[PDB]
């Protein structure tokens, strides 16, 4: 892509490992930092794909 | 008839729906947001019908 290619994505942060052979498809928030936060998307949680 | 197996079965994370009918059987790796439909009996007494 001469702009860039905005179809492949991958995830950053996870809770935790995935067993062997999984499949983990899921657009939420997560809860980085102490702030409980509820879906802002901001500050200290990131999206993580 | 029916065993049921998921997590929260939220359209958020994919579940199933394993149903057993008089000779058929069907299976929907899906992510159903609600199956809540028991299509309540005003007759469920099974003594009469
Ligand atoms: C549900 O059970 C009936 C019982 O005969 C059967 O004819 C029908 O095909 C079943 N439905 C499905 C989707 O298999
Ligand atoms: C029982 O059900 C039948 C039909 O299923 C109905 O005609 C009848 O009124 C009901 N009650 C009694 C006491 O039979």
């Amino acid at each position: 892509k001469v702009s860039g290619n905005y179809n492949y994505l991958y995830r950053l942060f996870r809770k935790s490992k995935l067993k062997p052979f999984e499949r983990d498809i899921s657009t939420e928030i997560y809860q980085a930092g102490n702030k409980p936060c509820n879906g802002v998307a901001g500050f200290n949680c990131y999206f993580p794909l | 008839r029916g065993w049921i197996f998921g997590t929260t079965l939220d359209s958020k994370t994919q579940s199933l729906l394993i149903v057993n009918n008089a000779t058929n059987v069907v299976i929907k790796v899906c992510e159903f947001q609600f199956c809540n439909d028991p299509f309540l009996d005003v007759y469920y007494h099974e003594n009469n019908k």
